[PDB]
C-alpha cells in the first residue's frame, strides 16, 4: 500500500542529498531505484546506499564485488 | 523545496480511502439497528454501568 | 456446591450430532409439513420466541427517526411551590404541636414521590443522543475547517513562492 | 413452574462472565476434555445478533465466550493466567465492546 | 558474611487449588 | 525455634542449589555431562538431607501454632496471606496416585506376613550368596 | 462537559442534604444564644432560597425542555442526512486535495531531475 | 483493515515491514517491479 510512495520519496530524498554533495567524476555513474542508490565502479565494486531522513546522513546498505 | 516537502508530508499525514470505508461501516451499522432496542438497552444498563455515589 | 452443575442437555450433543444435524432438521421439516423432546437432537433446533413476548426472571417481568410539555413544566413549578409551602407548614407543626408532626411528614414525601413520577415520563436517552450528536458534529466541523485552512495556507505559500521565483527570473 | 430452556441458557451465558465460574469450570479435567461442553459453547455463539442480544444483562460475557472460543485453538494451559489476563485486558476489551455497541 | 541472597521466586500466577463446597445454606 | 531455624537454613541452601542448577540449565548451550551429574547428585542428596531433618523434628513443627501478626495488615495483603495459606496438592499428582491405587487394587494381613517372610528369606539368601564367594 | 440532567440530580441531592442539615441544626440547637441562632437560621434560609432559584433556573434550561420530542426526531433525522452529505463533500475535498498533492509531487520530481541532470551536464 | 496500515507513520511501518519480511531482508531490498509483481499475484 504505502510502500510504493514511501520508496518514491526515499528515492527523491536520496537524489536531492546526492545533489547536495559534489560527487567525484569517477563516481559519475549512479543509478536510482527502489529507495536505493547504486554506484558501480567496473571491476571494482557495486555499492548500494540509502538514507532514512533528509537531514540524517547516508548509511551503508549493500555491497557486491566485481 | 524542503519547506514544501514538509508541507506535503503534513498534508499526507492528515487523511483517503480508509476514512470513507469507516464512514460507510458507520452508516450501515446505524441503519441496520433500530433506536428503540438501543434506548431500551441503554436504560437497562444505566443502573449497572453507572455507579451511584450512595453505594457503599 | 457453590457452582451449579452444567445443564444436562449440554452432554448430549457430540460432534456426530453436530454433523448429522442438517439431515435431522431436514427430516424434521419434512415430517412437520412446548416442543416435546422425542429425540436427543431436538435442542439444536433454535427455540421459538414466546408468543407473549415476555420473560420472567427472579420475580421480575420483561418484554424511529433517531436510528404539552409546558403543562408538565408548570405542574412541576406549582408542585415545588406547594412542597415549599408544606415544608413551612410542617416545620410550624413541629414548632407548635410536634406530637402529630408525622401526620404531615409522609404527606410531603408523597409530593416528593410524585416528583419522581414526574421524572419518569420525562425520561432523556434522546437528549443524550442529541448531546453526543452535536459534540461529534462540532468536532468533525473543527477538523474539516482546520483541514481547508491548512491546505489553503499551503497553496498561498506556493503561490507566493511562484511569484518570488518569477520575479527573480 | 419449570423454567424454559431460554431462561437457563441465558442465565448460563450471563454467569459465564464470572472469572470464578470460569476458573472452576476449567479446573475439572472432564469439562474441557469432553467435546460436548465445547460443542455447546460454539452453539451459544449465535446470541451475538439481535434480538437475542437485547435480552442480555452483562455484555462482557459476550467477549468472554468468544475468548473461550479462542481457547479451543490456544491449547488446561493458561488457566492460571486467566484472572491476571482478564484484569489486565479489561480496559481495552470494554473499549472494544463500547465501540461495537455505543457507536 | 552471606555470599549471596536468594532471588525472589514468588509465583502469584499460581492459581491455587482450594476446594470450595460448603456455600449452600 | 531451634528446629525450625535448622529447617530454615537447610531449606534455604536447598533453594540456593535449585537456583544454581536452574541458571546453569537455562543456558542455550548444555554443559558437559559430568557437571550435570555432579550437580544432580549433590542437589538430590541435599534433598535427602532435607527429608531426613524434617523427619527428625516433626514434634517441634507440630507444636508450633500459626498466627498472623497484629502489625501485619490483612486488608492489603490478604492475597499474599492466602497464597501461603493454601496447601492442597497439585492436581496431576492427585490423579497420579489415584490411578496408582486403581492399578494396585485377615487376607491382607496374611499376605503382609507372607511378604515379611519373603523379604527375610531373600535377605538371608543374598547374605549366603555373598558369603559363598570370597570378595576380598 | 457535565450533562444538565446530572447537574439537576446533584442540585436536588444537595437541596435534600441542605434541608436535612438545617432541620438537624434546628433540632440540636433549639433551646445557643437567640441572636446567633437567628443569624445562622437566616443564613440557612438564604441558602434555601438560593438553592430553590438554581433549581428553577436549571429546570427551565433543560434544549428540548419546552419542545416536543417528535420535531427533535425530524431534526435529528435531517441532521444525519446533512451529515451524510458533509462526509461525502469531505470525500471529494480530500480526493482533489490528494490530486493536487501529487501534481505537486510530479512537478517536484521533474524539477529535481532537471537540477540533477543540469548540474551533472558539466 | 487498511485503516491501520494507512494511519501509521513510516517510523513504525519500517519495523512492521522488517518483521513481515523476516530477518536479513532489509526494508529497502524490495524492488518496485517485484512489488507490482506480488501485487499482481495477490490481486488474482
Amino acid at each position: 500500500g504505502l510502500i510504493l510512495q514511501r520508496l518514491k520519496d526515499l528515492n527523491l530524498t536520496v537524489s536531492i542529498k546526492i545533489a547536495l554533495m559534489n560527487i567525484p567524476k569517477p563516481l559519475n555513474s549512479y543509478h536510482i531505484k527502489n529507495g536505493r542508490i547504486y554506484f558501480t565502479v567496473p571491476n571494482e565494486f557495486e555499492i548500494q546506499l540509502s538514507t532514512v531522513n533528509r537531514q540524517s546522513p547516508l548509511f551503508f546498505v549493500d555491497l557486491k564485488l566485481l | 523545496l524542503e519547506i514544501l516537502n514538509e508541507c506535503h508530508d503534513e498534508l499526507k499525514a492528515l487523511p483517503l480511502e480508509q476514512v470513507e470505508f469507516e464512514k460507510n461501516t458507520i452508516l450501515q451499522q446505524r441503519s441496520k439497528i433500530n433506536s428503540t432496542e438501543l434506548l431500551d438497552y441503554a436504560t437497562k444498563l444505566s443502573k449497572f454501568t453507572k455507579i451511584p455515589p450512595t453505594f457503599d | 456446591s457453590l457452582y451449579p452443575p452444567p445443564p444436562p442437555y449440554v452432554k448430549f450433543f457430540t460432534q456426530s450430532n453436530l454433523e448429522k444435524l442438517p439431515k435431522y432438521k431436514e427430516k424434521k421439516a419434512a415430517s412437520a409439513k412446548e416442543e416435546e423432546i422425542t429425540c436427543a437432537l431436538d435442542y439444536l433446533i433454535p427455540p421459538p420466541m414466546p408468543k407473549n413476548q415476555q420473560y420472567r426472571a427472579f420475580g421480575s417481568i420483561w418484554q424511529e427517526n433517531e436510528s404539552n410539555y409546558q403543562y408538565k413544566i408548570q405542574e412541576l413549578r406549582k408542585l415545588l411551590k406547594s412542597l415549599l409551602l408544606n415544608y413551612l407548614e410542617l416545620i410550624g407543626v413541629l414548632s407548635i404541636n410536634p406530637d402529630m408532626y408525622e401526620r404531615k411528614v409522609e404527606n410531603i414525601r408523597t409530593i416528593l414521590v410524585n416528583i419522581h413520577h414526574l421524572l419518569n415520563e420525562y425520561r432523556q436517552s434522546r437528549e443524550s443522543l442529541i448531546m453526543l450528536l452535536e459534540e461529534q458534529l462540532e468536532y468533525k466541523r473543527g477538523e474539516i475547517r482546520e483541514i481547508e485552512q491548512v491546505c489553503k495556507q499551503v497553496h498561498d505559500k506556493l503561490t507566493s513562492i511562484q511569484d518570488t521565483l518569477r520575479t527573480g527570473s | 413452574p419449570l423454567p424454559t430452556r431460554f431462561e437457563v441458557e441465558l442465565e448460563f451465558i450471563q454467569s459465564l462472565a464470572n472469572i470464578q465460574y470460569v476458573t472452576y469450570l476449567l479446573t475439572q479435567q472432564q469439562i474441557w476434555k469432553s467435546p460436548n461442553f465445547k460443542n455447546y459453547l460454539k452453539y451459544l455463539e449465535y446470541w451475538c445478533n439481535p434480538p437475542y442480544s437485547q435480552c442480555i444483562v452483562y455484555p462482557n460475557c459476550l467477549f468472554i465466550l468468544k475468548l473461550l472460543n479462542g481457547f479451543m485453538e490456544s491449547a488446561l494451559e493458561g488457566l492460571d493466567e486467566l484472572p491476571k489476563i482478564i484484569q489486565l485486558q479489561g480496559p481495552q476489551w470494554m473499549n472494544e465492546m463500547v465501540e461495537r455497541w455505543a457507536n | 558474611p552471606s555470599y549471596s541472597p536468594t532471588s525472589p521466586s514468588y509465583s502469584p500466577t499460581s492459581p491455587s487449588y482450594s476446594p470450595t463446597s460448603p456455600s449452600y445454606s | 525455634g531451634q528446629a525450625l531455624d535448622a529447617v530454615r537454613m537447610r531449606l534455604a541452601q536447598l533453594t540456593h542449589s535449585l537456583r544454581r542448577i536452574r541458571d546453569e540449565m537455562s543456558k542455550a548451550e548444555l554443559p558437559q555431562w559430568y557437571t550435570l551429574q555432579s550437580q544432580l547428585n549433590v542437589t538430590l542428596s541435599q534433598l535427602v538431607s532435607v527429608t531426613s531433618t524434617l523427619q527428625h523434628f516433626q514434634e517441634t513443627l507440630d507444636s508450633t501454632v500459626v498466627y498472623p501478626l497484629p502489625k501485619f495488615p490483612t486488608t492489603s495483603h490478604e492475597s499474599l496471606v492466602t497464597t501461603l495459606l493454601r496447601k492442597k496438592n497439585i492436581p496431576e499428582v492427585d490423579e497420579w496416585m489415584k490411578y496408582v491405587r486403581e492399578t494396585s487394587g485377615e487376607e491382607i494381613e496374611k499376605l503382609l506376613q507372607q511378604d515379611r517372610e519373603i523379604t527375610n528369606w531373600a535377605r538371608t539368601t543374598f547374605r549366603n550368596e555373598y558369603g559363598k564367594h570370597d570378595f576380598k | 462537559m457535565t450533562d444538565r440532567l446530572t447537574q439537576l440530580q446533584i442540585c436536588l441531592d444537595q437541596m435534600t442534604e441542605q434541608f436535612c442539615a438545617t432541620l438537624n441544626y434546628i433540632d440540636k440547637n433549639h433551646g445557643v444564644p437567640p441572636e446567633e441562632f437567628s443569624n445562622t437560621i437566616d443564613e440557612l434560609s438564604t441558602d434555601i432560597i438560593l438553592k430553590t432559584r438554581q433549581i428553577n433556573k436549571l429546570i427551565d434550561s433543560l434544549p428540548g425542555v419546552d419542545v416536543s420530542a417528535e420535531e427533535q426526531l425530524r431534526k435529528i433525522d435531517m441532521l444525519q442526512k446533512k451529515l451524510v452529505e458533509v462526509e461525502d463533500e469531505k470525500i471529494e475535498a480530500i480526493k482533489k486535495k490528494e490530486k493536487l498533492l501529487r501534481h505537486v509531487d510530479s512537478l517536484i520530481e521533474d524539477f529535481v531531475d532537471g537540477i540533477a541532470n543540469s548540474k551533472k551536464s558539466t | 483493515p487498511h485503516e491501520i496500515y494507512g494511519s501509521m507513520p513510516l517510523e513504525q511501518l519500517i519495523p512492521i515491514i522488517l518483521r513481515q519480511r523476516g530477518p536479513g531482508f532489509k526494508f529497502v531490498d524490495l524492488n518496485e517491479k517485484e512489488l507490482q509483481n506480488e501485487i499482481k499475484q495477490l490481486g488474482s
